[PDB]
């Protein structure tokens, strides 16, 4: 309730003011005040499109690893348990494997960027 | 059953037939198939949390981490088609046939 | 033990952040099993009570279970206190 | 001199000063006086409910005591 | 109330944050043998003043090429996210008391992520687009890294409580306990608030004001404002988790000044660095998180997981 | 198809997650521990077949704690009624239910 | 302490909602007051809708809803 | 009267903002350029009059045309130009700008940047002095305080 | 009641709608994002903070890739909206009427549907008046994996560190 008043709340700050700024300033525009900026001569091309991304790689890798630490983030409560011996070997043998993740993509040059 | 299982139901059923329905994009496709998985994620864990099912709260997270690998694995699959077609259309995938 | 001095010398001169990490990993992995502090850990955690100790039903032949938390019988946390 | 920026750090300053403060006055304000009550577990809830319940005016805060009893 | 105590604590930040620019540009003059400004007001008091003025009175354009929709939602979820950000923050008592105020805090940065990329697609331009994927890669590295870090040191603490942090460092500090989680956590702040040397998704030396070039008037304000609204976040973050200070239940004003002056010194520090530092390349950037940061951080993360354990030092749950 | 490695080798791999009326963390119950317990005692030994024909009541018993839909139908029969009574004036809620009142602690 | 407290407040709210249904339920045609959706006798604890069903909407949601939203 | 007052005291305002926040783009062509930079420099910090330097004609109020201006570039310098919101000033710093310059009498060189651009400020000299780009960026400041725009609307 | 999370589990319903319209990807991770919030929301009125955050976080995390990759793979002249397109505008007003439709049926009636029945009642009816103490149930059963579910905590591990060597293998090539 409270946070659901205080996202309301910063929302409707940020609206007005863009309707503010949006509203009160005089304004003129034209076909060459609004064209696309490319540093004083127009684009050759289109920027929508396909721009060649260099690590497409490492992207995939870290949604691999995000959800790695999506695993690893309830440790903090496990560490209450009586099984102490049995939690920490299973969250060592995560990070090792996560630790062998990294080092199999390293060595065998996933984490280089296309030429 | 109360009407918060039948939109989460309604939702994955949405999510299946977009999936279903191709247009010309093999991306849209993978975010219909990850739309299924969070609307499985959501009504497993609305399922466990209401019957206190304590032993069971780990299985969302598990759900989640193989989404995540079918997502990199179509993510994969996809950049290797865009590279071989210039684009990730399906129509280019037609070179075999039934 | 040559080559494993000049393979150590080399890492260190060329990748000191991979050489700190490998040591610090194996120190995890090695030092709990040599503690004494690890029952000491799992002690303290069995210590702790979560819920409420719902007392038994005296048969008549339970010498070891106290009538009263102030008895000598049942269990202590001395230990824990000095520590 | 270098003295001259120390003005605008003191406004800065000035500034982050008034949401702590205000939230603790507030939270006295609202709790007659004392900590605003946390309430992180269902145990500490409950504590909170049967307190507005014992009160008798509807706010938890009201602590009532041996007076009450007899 | 609870309205006026959310209204205490917007504006009094939004003030911070235009006298935080003006301090920012005095500060690097007086590194620079500048002086900054000192002509608009008395030592230049009435500058950020003018220049919010100034902004919010000029004309704002949308190009012709740009999607409007989202030409415009990226600064309102910008600002939104900034000054949502301050409402689980113990100063010594937040405003909204979350029992899990970490992993909120982690979600609403992963979210704030998407302003910039939205602004730089919907504005249709090549630069801008340099500048979003120039984000999607630091987000990235920054974001495993940030992740595992606070894990680490939240691990020492015993719950993602930050009221907990504040009794867990009660007697001395997190930066004595964990020194080297420290400096990793501060060049990741930097990384994800895009300060230098990681300002990347707006590089005037590469790209012409990168992502937000073609915004203009008040939709630009909001996004220098939601930056550095961030800022100042991430830096009392920090202080919270590394400076614990002292808590008096009975006179909390001790610990708001504390709290305050602490973060007031991580970010002139931020500033520091920025006069100090050469720009790095986003590619470089990538490297350093994932083949020094990770390693380090996988073995700390290792070595606290098993530390409370060898030791007998488990915190409390509550 | 089914080859019992665990029950051949004394393993415990996911039998402690299948049911909610085994043991759990903190000995936290499930919410329809006595349920669930009496339909498997019921059914325990006795075959698919059989624990149909027989445990049936055990079995309904244990999906209306689990789905609550005998429990919903008389709760919106009863809401039903009451505001067709409230509608023509018939039925005058006691103040204890229009919130008149001081509860026990 | 509070266990005895709950138990008589449940049992307090069950049998004034038992008396409200039958004040209520006594003109319908097939319908026994108290009638139990369980085959057997054994005490079911109650779901919220049994015990703040026939109650101000304040209550219902301070029940429901007050330990998730207080904040 | 109590409107006129108002607008009086709300353009007062306006100005004040404008000419007390003056955000010039990083638009240098030639030798006139290094005396802007020595205006940058700490000697004669402009940062420290609220006079910035950004890199974006749309986030940038003056253009300082510092150079020769020649018929390859003039389409460029109208292009900004023309991307710049308003509110909007140019300020034409040396001879190069004013006119031609040294290079008046060339096939290849815009004997003035007025011919492209509304130009609200000329500062002479090749180049001139620190000092002097200072004096016609304080010249600007005074022209932009005298701006009636509100009060010219209520009289409208 | 406020009918707090059937208006949520309404809002999750439409941003599926919007996505599996399917306008195009940079827009079909907008309404994805939106959904994913919607959700935690869902999860975090029924009771599990961490569930909700935790599946928040992780869309956020992969939507970021999903931007990055459309933009590179997935892009083209003129992206579609969902009003730019017959088909699209078609489909998402379908899914929209009916959303609106079992939604009215479901509030007017106890709509029982080709496949399941449902009641239209209390979300906060069905809830359970018993509470823990000193402890979060979700917690205490998510950090369960540790000490339980040895097996699971294996089989998950093995399945990542395959996944990075099959996402280096099939992007290899040659
Ligand atoms: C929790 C939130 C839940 C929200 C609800 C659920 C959402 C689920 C996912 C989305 C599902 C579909 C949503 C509606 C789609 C409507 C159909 C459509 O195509 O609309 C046109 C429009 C596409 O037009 P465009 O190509 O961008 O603009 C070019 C014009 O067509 C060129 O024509 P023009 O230039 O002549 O027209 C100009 C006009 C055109 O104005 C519009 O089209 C307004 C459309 C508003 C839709 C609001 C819904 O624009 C203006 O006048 C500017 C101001 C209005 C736009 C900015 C503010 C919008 C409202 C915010 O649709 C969108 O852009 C969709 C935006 C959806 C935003 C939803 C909220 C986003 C929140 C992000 C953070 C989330 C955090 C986690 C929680
Ligand atoms: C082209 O070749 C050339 C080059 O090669 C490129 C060159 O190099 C050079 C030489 C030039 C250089 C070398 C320059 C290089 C220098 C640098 C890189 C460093 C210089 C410093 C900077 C660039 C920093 C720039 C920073 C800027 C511009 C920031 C300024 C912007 C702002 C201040 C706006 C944002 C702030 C805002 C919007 C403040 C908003 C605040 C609020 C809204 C708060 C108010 C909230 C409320 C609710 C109001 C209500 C409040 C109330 C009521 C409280 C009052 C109550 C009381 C009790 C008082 C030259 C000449 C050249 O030619
Ligand atoms: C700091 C962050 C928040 C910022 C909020 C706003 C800050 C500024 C507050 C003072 C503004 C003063 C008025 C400036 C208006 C723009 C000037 C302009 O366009 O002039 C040219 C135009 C000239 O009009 P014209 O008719 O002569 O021109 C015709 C067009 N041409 C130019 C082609 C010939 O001025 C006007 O149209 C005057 C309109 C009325 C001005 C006064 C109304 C606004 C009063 C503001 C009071 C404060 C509360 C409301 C505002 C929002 C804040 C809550
Ligand atoms: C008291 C308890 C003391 C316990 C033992 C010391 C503390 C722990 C030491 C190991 C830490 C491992 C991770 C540290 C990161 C660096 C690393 O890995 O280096 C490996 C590297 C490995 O490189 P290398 O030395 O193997 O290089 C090859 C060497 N040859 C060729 C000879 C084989 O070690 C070094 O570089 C050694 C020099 C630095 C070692 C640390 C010096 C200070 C140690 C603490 C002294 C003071 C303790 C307190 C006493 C007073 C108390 C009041
Ligand atoms: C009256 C307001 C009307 C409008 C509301 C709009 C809400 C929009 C978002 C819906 C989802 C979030 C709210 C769900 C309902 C409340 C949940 C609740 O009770 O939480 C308590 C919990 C309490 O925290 P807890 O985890 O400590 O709870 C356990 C402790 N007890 C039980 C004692 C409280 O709050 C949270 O955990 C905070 C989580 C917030 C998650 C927000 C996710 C969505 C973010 C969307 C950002 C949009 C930015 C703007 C974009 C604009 C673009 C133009
Ligand atoms: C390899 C080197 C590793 C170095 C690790 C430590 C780095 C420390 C970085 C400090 C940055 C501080 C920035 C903000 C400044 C705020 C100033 C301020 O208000 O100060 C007053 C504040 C007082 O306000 P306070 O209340 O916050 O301080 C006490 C806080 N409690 C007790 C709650 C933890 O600090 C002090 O006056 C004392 C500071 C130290 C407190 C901890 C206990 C004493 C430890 C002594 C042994 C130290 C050994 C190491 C020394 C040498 C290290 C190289
Ligand atoms: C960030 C949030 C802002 C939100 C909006 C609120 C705005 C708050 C109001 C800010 C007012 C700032 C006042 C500025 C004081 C001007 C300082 C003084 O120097 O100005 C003089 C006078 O300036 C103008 O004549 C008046 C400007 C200020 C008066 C504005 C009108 C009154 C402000 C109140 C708002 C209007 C409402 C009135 C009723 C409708 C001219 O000096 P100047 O030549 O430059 O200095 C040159 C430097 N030298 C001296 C070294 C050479
Ligand atoms: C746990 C890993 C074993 C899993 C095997 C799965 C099937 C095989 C698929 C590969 C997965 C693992 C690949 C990791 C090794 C591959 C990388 C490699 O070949 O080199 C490793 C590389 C060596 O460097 P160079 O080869 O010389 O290259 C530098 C040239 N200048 O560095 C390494 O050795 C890192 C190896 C993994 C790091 C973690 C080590 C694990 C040790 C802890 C014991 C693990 C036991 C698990 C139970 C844990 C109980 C607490
Ligand atoms: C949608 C809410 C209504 C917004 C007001 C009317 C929309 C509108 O006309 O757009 C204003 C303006 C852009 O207008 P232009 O396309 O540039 O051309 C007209 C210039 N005045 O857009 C806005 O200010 C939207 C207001 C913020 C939306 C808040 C929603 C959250
Ligand atoms: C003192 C006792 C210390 C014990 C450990 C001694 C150091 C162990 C290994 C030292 C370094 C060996 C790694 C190989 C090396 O020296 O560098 C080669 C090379 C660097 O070349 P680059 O230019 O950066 O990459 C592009 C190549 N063209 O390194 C590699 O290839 C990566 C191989 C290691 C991957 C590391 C991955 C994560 C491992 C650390 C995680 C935490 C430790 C895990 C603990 C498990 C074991 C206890
Ligand atoms: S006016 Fe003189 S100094 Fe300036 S650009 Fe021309 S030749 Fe160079």
């Amino acid at each position: 309730m409270n946070i659901m008043l205080t996202l309301l709340t910063n929302v409707t700050l940020a609206s007005l003011l863009v309707l503010i700024a949006f509203w009160l300033p005089q304004l003129n525009a034209y076909s060459e005040k609004t064209s696309p900026y490319e540093c004083g001569f127009d684009p050759m091309g289109s920027a929508r499109l396909p721009f060649s991304m260099k690590f497409f790689l490492v992207a995939i890798t870290f949604l691999l690893f995000d959800l790695e630490i999506a695993l690893l983030l309830p440790l903090p409560w496990a560490s209450q348990t009586n099984n102490l011996k049995t939690m920490l070997t299973m969250a060592l043998f995560l990070l090792i494997l996560l630790a062998a993740s990294l080092a199999y993509e390293w060595t065998q040059k996933g984490l280089e960027w296309a030429e | 059953m109360p009407l918060v299982y039948m939109n989460i139901i309604m939702a994955f059923a949405i999510a299946l037939a977009g999936l279903l329905m191709y247009r010309s994009h093999l991306m849209s496709s993978l975010l219909c198939l990850e739309g299924m998985m969070l609307s499985l994620f959501i009504m497993s864990t609305l399922i466990i949390l209401n019957t206190h099912f304590t032993l069971a709260n780990m299985m969302p997270i598990i759900l989640l981490v193989f989404a995540a690998c079918e997502a990199a694995l179509g993510l994969s699959l996809l950049v290797m088609v865009s590279n071989t077609y210039g684009t990730d259309y399906v129509q280019n995938l037609n070179l075999l046939q039934c | 033990a040559g080559r494993i001095a000049s393979f150590l010398k080399n890492a260190w001169a060329k990748e000191p952040v991979l050489v700190a990490s490998f040591a610090i990993g194996g120190l995890a992995i090695i030092l709990p099993s040599l503690s004494p502090y690890t029952n000491y850990a799992i002690r303290i955690n069995r210590a702790t009570p979560y819920n409420y100790p719902v007392p038994l039903r005296d048969d008549g032949n339970m010498p070891d279970v106290p009538s009263h938390p102030q008895d000598p019988q049942g269990p202590s946390l001395e230990w824990l206190k000095n520590l | 001199m270098w003295f001259e920026i120390l003005p605008g750090i003191a406004v800065m300053a000035a500034c982050l000063f008034i949401p702590g403060m205000a939230t603790a006055h507030i939270h006295k304000f609202t709790n007659g006086g004392k900590e605003k009550r946390v309430a992180h577990f269902s145990y500490q809830w409950n504590l909170m409910e049967r307190d507005r319940c014992i009160s008798g005016v509807n706010r938890y805060h009201v602590t009532k005591g041996l007076e009450n009893i007899d | 109330m609870f309205m006026i105590n959310i209204l205490s604590l917007i504006i009094p930040i939004l003030l911070a944050v235009a006298f935080l620019t003006l301090v920012e540009r005095k500060v690097l003059g007086y590194m620079q043998l500048r002086k900054g400004p000192n002509v608009v007001g008395p030592y230049g008091l009435l500058q950020p003043i003018a220049d919010a003025l100034k902004l919010f009175t000029k004309e704002p354009l949308r190009p012709a090429t740009s999607s409007i929709s989202m030409f415009i939602i990226a600064p309102i979820l910008a600002l939104s996210l900034a000054l949502t950000m301050w409402v689980p923050l113990p100063m010594p008592y937040p405003l909204i008391n979350m029992n899990l105020g970490v992993l909120f805090m982690l979600a609403m940065s992963s979210l704030a992520v998407y302003s910039i990329l939205w602004s730089g697609w919907a504005s249709n331009s090549k630069y801008a687009l340099i500048g979003a994927l120039r984000a999607v890669a630091q987000t990235i590295s920054y974001e495993v890294t940030l992740a595992i870090i606070l894990l680490s040191v939240l691990l020492m603490n015993g719950s993602y409580t930050l009221s907990t942090l504040i009794t867990t460092q009660e007697h001395i500090w997190m930066i004595f306990t964990s020194w080297p989680l420290a400096m990793m956590w501060f060049i990741s702040t930097l990384a994800e608030t895009n300060r230098a040397p990681f300002d990347l998704t707006e590089g005037e030396s590469e790209l012409v004001s990168g992502f937000n070039v073609e915004y203009a008037a008040g939709p630009f304000a909001m996004f220098f404002m939601a930056e550095y609204a961030n800022i100042i976040m991430m830096n009392a973050f920090t202080a919270i988790l590394f400076l614990g200070a002292s808590h008096d239940p009975h006179t909390p004003e001790l610990y708001t000044i504390n709290f305050v002056l602490k973060t007031l010194a991580l970010t002139i520090t931020f500033l520091w660095i920025r006069a100090s530092y050469p720009r790095f390349r986003y590619d470089q950037l990538m490297h350093l998180l994932w083949k020094s940061f990770l390693p380090l951080t996988l073995a700390l993360c290792m070595w606290h997981i098993s530390l409370p354990i060898m030791t007998a030092s488990i915190p409390p749950q509550s | 198809p089914f080859f019992d490695v665990q029950k051949r080798l004394g393993l415990d791999l996911d039998r402690w997650m299948t049911i909610q009326s085994a043991e759990q963390p903190h000995k936290i119950p499930g919410r329809c521990h006595a349920f669930e317990k009496e339909w498997i005692e019921c059914a325990h030994g006795i075959g698919g077949i059989r624990a149909e024909k027989e445990c049936k009541i055990e079995f309904d018993d244990f999906v209306e704690c689990l789905l609550r839909q005998k429990t919903m139908k008389r709760l919106s029969a009863i809401k039903r009624q009451r505001d067709k009574l409230i509608k023509e004036g018939k039925y005058t809620p006691p103040p204890h239910h229009l919130g008149k009142e001081d509860p026990r602690p | 302490l509070f266990q005895a407290e709950k138990d008589r407040r449940v049992l307090q709210m069950l049998r004034e909602n038992l008396e409200e249904e039958a004040i209520i339920m006594k003109d319908v045609p097939d319908w026994k007051v108290g009638e139990s959706v369980f085959h057997t006798t054994r005490w079911v604890t109650p779901m919220m809708g049994e015990l703040y069903g026939l109650r101000t909407n304040e209550e219902i949601l301070s029940a429901t809803y007050g330990f998730i939203w207080y904040t | 009267s109590r409107g006129e007052y108002v607008v009086a005291k709300l353009d007062d305002l306006v100005n004040w903002a404008r000419r007390s926040s003056l955000w010039p783009m990083t638009f240098g062509l030639a030798c006139c350029a290094v005396e802007m930079m020595h205006m940058a420099a700490p000697r004669y910090d402009m940062d420290r009059f609220g006079v910035v330097f950004r890199a974006s004609p749309r986030q940038s109020d003056v253009m300082i045309v510092a150079g020769t201006l020649t018929n390859k570039m003039a389409p460029a310098l109208r292009k900004v130009y023309d991307q710049m919101p308003e509110p909007r000033y140019v300020v034409s710093m040396g001879s190069c700008a004013n006119g031609g310059g040294y290079y008046h009498y060339s096939y290849s060189v815009v004997r003035g940047c007025d011919r492209i651009v509304p130009v609200d400020i000329y500062v002479p000299g090749c180049p001139p002095t620190a000092e002097a780009l200072l004096y016609g960026i304080l010249q600007l400041q005074r022209k932009i305080k005298r701006e009636k725009r509100l009060r010219i609307w209520y009289r409208r | 009641t406020m009918y707090i999370a059937f208006i949520l589990s309404t809002i999750f319903v439409i941003g599926f709608v919007g996505f599996s319209s399917k306008p195009s990807p940079i827009y079909g991770g907008l309404g994805l994002i939106v959904s994913g919030g919607v959700g935690c929301g869902i999860v975090l009125n029924f009771g599990g903070s961490f569930l909700g955050l935790m599946v928040f976080l992780i869309y956020l995390g992969g939507m970021l890739v999903v931007f990055g990759y459309t933009t590179a793979m997935a892009t083209e002249m003129y992206p579609e909206v969902w009003v730019s397109n017959k088909t699209v505008f078609g489909a998402f007003v379908s899914g929209l009427m009916m959303e609106f439709c079992m939604v009215y049926y479901a509030l007017k009636e106890e709509e029982v549907e080709i496949i399941f029945k449902f009641n239209g009642l209390g979300d906060w009816v069905i809830y359970d008046t018993g509470d823990s103490g000193f402890f979060s149930e979700e917690a205490m059963g998510i950090a369960a994996l540790y000490s339980y579910g040895t097996w699971l905590v294996i089989v998950t591990g093995w399945s990542l560190l395959i996944g990075v060597v099959v996402i280096m293998e099939i992007t290899r090539g040659n």
